């Protein structure tokens, strides 16, 4: 795999491919 | 955190994969 | 606003904008 | 869960913000 | 609900969620 | 180009896509 | 309309453009 | 208009709510 | 249609919805 | 990390994450 | 072909790397 | 190439079309 620049809204896309079933947390600063 | 590290600078899936619940 | 089908990435994509800086969680197994 | 709320029935943005943290 | 900072296609997408059955416009300038 | 089934929030991107500032109507009622 | 058109049937780029302003 | 003020600064639900038919 | 600036994945969605089942190949620099 | 099913356009951007600037190719007839 | 295997099939995002170039 | 320039510039449908299998 690749390394990414991800903002927004694409860095939860991401996050949903990585975890599938398993989901995630979001968490941003402040 | 991760939600900066990957927008100011980049961030590898194997990051992306710690916050998996 | 609505009531509507909301899943897989576009679920998510729902709860980045409802939630944003407040973060969330996605936890499909409940 | 949200999936059950939302997916598989129908959900609004407010039902959307109980997954809010 | 939390403020909202939208470009591009992401406007489009935040619009399709908040309207849903009704459908909406969307009217950039120029 | 191609014809394909295009639908819910990927319509409205495709509208988007086609469109862009002479901005589009999503009107699913009709 | 747009979605019997598009979703239920196909469609083209330029049919899509019937829709713009 | 709204295009240009949720991209250059913020917009709520509220005002995006407006723009539906 | 109308021209387009698009960085990162929405340039893959343009490209998935130009041509439909032909398919495509993304080809960044570097 | 995860199995799912990746269809449509969501495969496209799933192939831009794994793949970056490598590229990839999209070629559904095979 | 890539959408058997991940679409009407199920894939890892390993078997994805399989059609980067 | 046409990622660049779709992204420092535009680009048109058209162009994409060349990148179609
Ligand atoms: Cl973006
Ligand atoms: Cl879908
Ligand atoms: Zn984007
Ligand atoms: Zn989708």
């Amino acid at each position: 795999f690749v390394n990414q620049h991800l903002c927004g809204s694409h860095l939860v896309e991401a996050l949903y491919l990585v975890c599938g079933e398993r989901g995630f947390f979001y968490t941003p600063k402040t | 955190g991760i939600v900066e590290q990957c927008c100011t600078s980049i961030c590898s899936l194997y990051q992306l994969e710690n916050y998996c619940n």
